[PDB]
RNA sequence: GAGCAAACCGGAUUAGAUACCCGGGUAGUCCACGCCCUAAACGAUGCGCGCUAGGUCUCUGGGUCUCCUGGGGGCCGAAGCUAAC
RNA sequence: GUAAACUCCUGAACCCGGGACGAAACCCCCGACGAGGGGACUGACGGUACCGGGGUAAUAGCGCCGGCCAACUCCGUGCCAGCAGCCGCGGUAAUACGGAGGGCGCGAGCGUUACCCGGAUUCACUGGGCGUAAAGGGCGUGUAGGCGGCCUGGGGCGUCCCAUGUGA
């Protein structure tokens, strides 16, 4: 375009679209589980994947994937949502953090941990170094 | 020092008052192309001496109403409808953009 | 009717050289004539000389090239490998003195047009002035 | 005299063609050979076996070299070169700057024996034409512009 | 707490001999002696042509691991450099080599850097008179780096200087084994240093 | 309002045909004035201007006229361009 | 993996004693009520920092190791349980799931999530485009506006330069 075009009717800056409708910015959410179903995957993969609606503090009723090999969430549990989409589950775009509120970290895990909230073990259960 | 600006009257409808057009000119903050914008200032004619299209100079002064804060020092050419005709012709356009709908 | 008198010349020299013509003619005028004074003192072109054609003044710019080369495509390297217009009309590009360009790391000039004649990045800087940046040649 | 340098494989690919029955891969190696003293050359030959592919390109390499005008440890001056859609652009840099560029242009510049550059990229970041991309750059650097503008011209 | 733990495995990972222990890493036992291959369950297997990043990386962990500094203190100096007039490269080293905990190594007061790090900590060293238990203290041109008066009587230290009787010092330092003192003549220049490094690469690593 | 022809009426083909085929047939296609304004409204390539090899065919004016000079339409092609075409 | 064991050297913590800068004047005296000089009270932080002596080896974790992105085998599991930033990995040999060993990274921290800039020449002024990829307005007429051939002379608004004030 002519520079005397760029002048009248300039350049439109690029607006962003939050892929995380969790009001007022906010990094985590507080929601009350509602229905803890088991959605299937998508085109390429397959199985059963734990997921669960969550009436969010902000007011949104959003779906959330339930990470881990097994979890203890029910129909009234209070949970913390993180953020990050799964690629085999349309509609959900948020994760459930563990070891936070009615949300408990999966047992026996041993590498993830920080991810998957799960106080590491005691290993022989002694001071910071014996066994 | 009080700023002086040089423009072209464009309306003498009011009493002891004259609407002057100041065209300025500057390069783009972000495109450097030269550019022209304009402003209508309202200065006082205590002698009714200045008439349509006279090219005047202007100075800051005691506000003399809502908007008028300048005066008409002295002349710079006692006649040029050439430019007034432009402004008058710009307005004439608006009178016709949107609403009226020449299509109805 | 030309729109940018200079740009015309510059180009007329540009294509001219790409086909290796011996010299090209361009509408005369002080300015262009002063602008070619540089390309000439600087070696991009053997030279120009006021000439007439059909009755209208024109300038014959005798282009300068290099030697024929070895291997395929034997055409001679270019003296004016690049010659652009910077300060176009409706785009006036004036630069301060501290804003003068460096151009092709000194391999090329940049004809300025300071209120002190038509100089080059060098001179203009040397004299201590800036002004409309007419072009950049290398 | 001597005709031996240091070789570096830029990027290899299987290419696959198709026929009744199935597919048929043809390999592609992209090599750069250099002195680190001013000479370097790209090369990309194909073959039914990577090695030959490399070797071949090793031969195509050494055949297309370009004495690069290095001043100290850099390119004498600036240059940006258009290719397919790639636009490599190198900028001479002070000493102690480092190479500073893409896998490809670096593979090339680093054999031409450079040490300090800053590179400009802006399209088809395609290992291949950026390869070539960095070379005509190196082919367009100037030696004697200083001479061409002021020397006579007899027999052209 | 920078590293602290197995060292020679570091020596074995960079593939080059690193002097992180002073003694020993000289007699047949620095591991790089009949076992120069990296540690782990695959140190002996074959290595694959490294990535431009791998080289730049390895070359850094080298420069750094030689001085045993946290990538943190490491970086920030890199920056200091970057900013100072002069060849990023050497200017970097200069400083690196200006660390008290280090200078105490070059002057001999201790068998190697780590030990020197410590001596500085336990207050067995001095700079201009006022002791300094700070490893990262930058020694400036003209600062005497002596041994703590109340330390000049430690066996370990005497042992060290005792064997320096003869060992010349970098042309950028000088010491007085008698008064167990020693000055920092001037920032050692890249040449003066015999590092198996290619700082033209460390540099390149922080250009990513 | 001759011919043609959405819709629609029958005929036939089909596993079924509210379709291809066949025989009719209305709006319509036609003209007047008024309205609609869309389009593969395509060269799918805004307008103007200056510059850069040729050859070949062709329409139209000038020409010392099967040759050169102007305007318009096609073809092939220098340099150059293009992701390629 | 010299990693530990073991040996020797040093000795953060902790204990003893000492412990201050930040404070000098306002007041009072001499002097003249000046200038100057003399005198005296004045700590929250603290009994803290800091100095001197004695002094014990005396917290480590966390992320990753298919490609980008540095780090690999085995065992389990079998399109399940589960990984996932993109590409994807798992349907009975998985370097891509889980544990083990090992390894890379960083270290009182390391991962994560969110948001801003970067990469993004992906709004392009520097630095892009529109025959077929997204992109020429169906055409014209013409308004505001943007742009404007050649020569000389006045202004010198733009533009450039010097000084100076401002730019706490
Ligand atoms: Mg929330
Ligand atoms: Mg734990
Ligand atoms: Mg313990
Ligand atoms: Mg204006
Ligand atoms: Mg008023
Ligand atoms: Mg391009
Ligand atoms: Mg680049
Ligand atoms: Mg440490
Ligand atoms: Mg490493
Ligand atoms: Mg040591
Ligand atoms: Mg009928
Ligand atoms: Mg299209
Ligand atoms: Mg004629
Ligand atoms: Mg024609
Ligand atoms: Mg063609
Ligand atoms: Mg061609
Ligand atoms: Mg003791
Ligand atoms: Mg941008
Ligand atoms: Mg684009
Ligand atoms: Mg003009
Ligand atoms: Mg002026
Ligand atoms: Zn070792």
């Amino acid at each position: 375009p002519t520079i005397n075009q760029l002048v009248r009717k300039g350049r439109e800056k690029v607006r962003k679209k939050s892929k995380v409708p969790a009001l007022k910015g906010a990094p985590f959410r507080r929601g009350v589980c509602t229905v803890v179903r088991t959605v299937t995957p998508k085109k390429p993969n397959s199985a059963l994947r734990k997921v669960a609606k969550v009436r969010l503090t902000s007011g949104y009723e959003v779906t959330a994937y339930i990470p881990g090999e097994g979890h203890n969430l029910q129909e009234h549990s209070v949970v913390l949502i993180r953020g990050g989409r799964v690629k085999d589950l349309p509609g959900v775009r948020y994760h459930i953090v563990r070891g936070v509120y009615d949300a408990a970290g999966v047992k026996d895990r041993k590498k993830s941990r920080s991810k998957y909230g799960t106080k590491k073990p005691k290993e022989a259960a002694k001071t910071a170094a014996k066994k | 020092p009080k700023k002086v600006l040089t423009g072209v009257v464009v309306s003498d409808k009011m009493q002891k008052t004259v609407t002057v057009l100041v065209e300025r000119q500057f390069p783009h903050p972000l495109y450097g192309k030269v550019i022209k914008r304009s402003k209508k200032y309202l200065a006082h004619d205590p002698e009714e001496r200045y008439k349509v299209g006279d090219v005047v100079e202007i100075i800051e002064a005691r506000p003399i109403s809502k908007r008028k804060r300048f005066r008409v020092l002295r002349l710079v050419e006692e006649g040029r409808l050439d430019l007034v005709e432009k402004y008058l012709v710009r307005r004439q356009n608006y009178a016709s953009l949107s609403k009226r709908g020449g299509k109805a | 009717m030309l729109t940018d008198p200079i740009a015309d010349m510059l180009t007329r020299i540009r294509n001219a050289t790409r086909v290796y013509k011996e010299s090209t003619e361009v509408p005369a005028s002080r300015f262009k004539e002063e602008i070619l004074k540089i390309l000439a003192r600087e070696g991009f072109i053997k030279g120009y000389e006021r000439v007439e054609v059909d009755g209208k003044p024109y300038l014959r710019i005798h282009l300068k090239y290099g030697p024929r080369r070895q291997g395929p495509d034997p055409r001679p390297e270019q003296v004016i490998k690049h010659i652009r217009r910077i300060s176009r009309p409706g785009r006036r590009v004036y630069v301060g003195v501290k804003e003068i360009p460096r151009v092709r790391r000194g391999l090329g000039i940049a004809i300025l047009s300071t209120p002190k004649g038509v100089l080059t990045d060098r001179e203009a800087r040397k004299l201590g002035v800036g002004g409309e940046l007419i072009c950049e040649v290398w | 005299p001597e005709t031996d340098f240091e070789e570096k494989m830029i990027l290899i690919r299987r290419t696959a063609r198709m026929q009744a029955g199935g597919r048929r891969f043809r390999f592609g190696a992209l090599v750069v050979v250099g002195d680190r003293q001013g000479r370097v050359g790209l090369g990309f030959g194909k073959a039914p076996e990577v090695p030959l592919a490399v070797q071949k390109a090793g031969y195509y390499a050494r055949r297309n070299m370009v004495e690069v005008p290095l001043q100290n440890g850099t390119i004498p001056h600036e240059i940006e070169v258009e290719f397919g859609a790639s636009k490599i652009v190198l900028k001479p840099a002070a000493p102690g700057t480092g190479v500073i560029a893409g896998a490809v242009p670096r593979a090339i510049l680093e054999l031409a024996g450079v040490t300090d550059i800053l590179t400009k990229e802006l399209g088809s970041r395609n290992p291949i034409n950026i390869a070539y991309a960095t070379m005509e750059a190196l082919r367009q650097l100037r030696t004697k512009a200083d001479v061409e503008r002021l020397r006579k011209g007899e027999a052209h | 707490g920078r590293y602290i733990g197995p060292v020679c495995r570091l020596c074995r990972r960079e593939g080059v001999k690193l002097y992180l222990k002073g003694e020993r890493c000289y007699s047949p036992k620095c591991a790089m002696e009949r076992r120069p291959y990296p540690p782990g369950q695959h140190g002996q297997k074959r290595a694959r042509r490294p990535s431009d990043y791998a080289v730049r990386l390895r070359e850094k962990q080298k420069l750094r691991r030689i001085y045993g500094i946290s990538e943190r203190q490491f970086r920030n100096l890199f920056e200091e450099a970057s900013k100072k007039k002069g060849v990023t490269g050497s200017v970097f080293l200069g400083l690196l080599e200006s660390r008290l905990d280090n200078v105490v190594y070059r002057l001999g007061f201790a068998v190697s850097r780590r030990q020197a790090r410590q001596l500085v900590r336990h207050g067995h060293i001095t700079v201009n008179g006022r002791r300094v238990d700070l490893p990262s203290y930058r020694v400036r041109p003209g600062d005497e780096i002596a041994v703590a008066e109340k330390s000049r009587n430690l066996e370990l230290i005497r042992q060290n200087l005792e064997a320096m009787k003869g060992r010349k010092v970098g042309p950028w330092l000088s010491l007085d084994v008698e008064g167990m003192k020693g000055k920092f003549l001037r920032l050692p220049d890249r040449e003066d240093l015999a590092l198996p490094v290619n700082e033209q690469l460390v540099i390149e690593f922080y250009s990513r």
